[PDB]
């Protein structure tokens, strides 16, 4: 999975 | 009680250097070492080092070379600093304080702080107020935002009415447009009865840029 | 170093049921390991520590277990307070690291969404730009359709979506998705048409305005 910098969350 | 705050987010250009101060409370930098950890889309959660109570640091090994940790007991401040820093150092950084003064079971954390490495430049965000209407009013229920475009880096903060206003609120995450630059909108459903009497106001904060704007957002 | 294994990458469950967490390493490390939490928007919580060690202000609810290379950290009752990522940590070997994560996301009954439009604000056209604010919001699930009809013409490709994390406290969704034109072009057209299609509509919703 990949990290997302804006909602600090992983994105799948 | 126990907090570590961090300094604000903002941008570094390639091959330039990170600074990031950790102001600490609740506890003592004589008593506790302070350790830091990133995180970053490729390869996450990643420990960094630590400066330990007695001073010594231990970095870990990729980063021996382009790391120091320094540390003012009197003021409560860590400082971290890397350098060399390119595309995918463009991460989280968080400050972080174990349980017990030797181990790594990080119980405490910083607010993290997003750094962005780009040769770009940072701009400020305009803020368009999303007004009330018919076109957005259902069973007594309206809806209503801020549209807060054109903006580098990431993040901004938006809050309602200086936080008076949470419920009913939703901060869409950022898009990157063809221009490079983010936009994104905050809106928020309220009583349509509300629209006459109450005042609703979107407190927009872009810290890498030092912007702050309120917008004030009425029916039109 | 050590490398973590967590498995599986997406975990979708429905309240008051029960879910494990797995955190595999590529060698024996004993009980050296600790789990976090992150909600969105949030920095990580230490939820476990030592495999199953306790730690206060920490819900009843979530225990761990394993010794060696298998772990586990599960929530009896999963509530919706309960959306966030899940992240193993050892500490058996220098330097510690961390696994790649787990995300939890909720079930819940289908609820339609709510659609607003907004036409863009004077203030933003003295830019000369315009942009079309379409607002889905508080649906589940999180799969939509939003098509742009500008003058009956179909648009693509000039306008972008963004949907945010799930909500903790209802487990919806909600979508934004934003035309963006020219000024010029904005004004040589009269109808802007936005139109939902969702799995809780029993018919497509159109919300539209006259330009002036
Ligand atoms: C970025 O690239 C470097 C080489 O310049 C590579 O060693 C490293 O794995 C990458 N960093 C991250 C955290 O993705």
């Amino acid at each position: 999975x990949q990290f997302d910098l804006s909602t600090r969350r992983l994105r799948c | 009680q126990v907090q570590l705050k961090q300094s604000g987010p903002g941008l570094v250009q390639p091959s330039q250097s990170l600074s990031i101060t950790c102001t600490v409370s609740g506890f003592s930098l004589t008593n506790y070492g302070v350790h830091w950890v990133r995180q970053s889309p490729g390869k996450g959660l990643e420990w960094l080092g630590v400066i330990w109570s007695g001073g010594n640091t231990d970095y870990n090994t990729p980063f021996t070379s382009r790391l120091s940790i320094n540390k003012d007991n009197s003021k409560s401040q860590v400082f971290f600093k890397m350098n060399s820093l390119q595309s995918n150092d463009t991460a989280i950084y968080y400050c972080a304080r174990a349980l017990t003064y030797y181990d790594y079971e990080f119980a405490y954390w910083g607010q993290g702080t997003l750094v962005t490495v780009s040769a770009a430049s940072t701009k400020g965000p305009s803020v368009f107020p999303l007004a009330p209407s018919s076109k957005s009013t259902s069973g007594g229920t309206a809806a209503l935002g801020c549209l807060v475009k054109d903006y580098f880096p990431e993040p901004v903060t938006v809050s309602w009415n200086s936080g008076a206003l949470t419920s009913g609120v939703h901060t869409f995450p950022a898009v990157l447009q063809s221009s490079g630059l983010y936009s994104l909108s905050s809106v928020v459903t309220v009583p349509s009865s509300s629209l006459g009497t109450q005042t609703y106001i979107c407190n927009v904060n872009h810290k890498p840029s030092n912007t702050k704007v309120d917008k004030r957002v009425e029916p039109k | 170093d050590i490398l973590l294994t967590q498995s599986p990458v997406i975990l979708s469950v429905s309240p008051g049921e029960r879910v494990s967490f797995s955190c595999r390493a590529s060698q024996s490390i004993g009980t050296n390991i600790h789990w976090y939490q992150q909600r969105t928007n949030g920095s990580p919580r230490l939820l476990i520590k030592y495999a199953s060690e306790s730690i206060s202000g920490i819900p009843s609810r979530f225990s761990g277990s394993g010794s060696g290379t298998d772990f586990t950290l599960s929530i009896n009752s999963v509530e919706s307070e309960d959306i966030a990522d899940y992240y193993c940590q050892q500490n058996n070997n220098w330097p510690t690291t961390f696994g790649a994560g787990t995300k939890l996301e909720l079930k819940r009954t289908v609820a339609a969404p709510s659609v607003f439009i907004f036409p863009p604000s004077d203030e933003q056209l003295k830019s000369g730009t315009a942009s079309v604010v379409c607002l889905l919001n508080n649906f589940y699930p999180r799969e939509a359709k939003v098509q742009w009809k500008v003058d009956n013409a179909l648009q693509s490709g000039n306008s972008q979506e963004s949907v945010t994390e799930q909500d903790s406290k209802d487990s919806t969704y909600s979508l934004s998705s934003t035309l963006t034109l020219s000024k010029a072009d904005y004004e040589k057209h009269k109808v802007y048409a936005c139109e939902v299609t969702h799995q809780g509509l029993s018919s497509p919703v159109t919300k539209s305005f006259n330009r002036g």
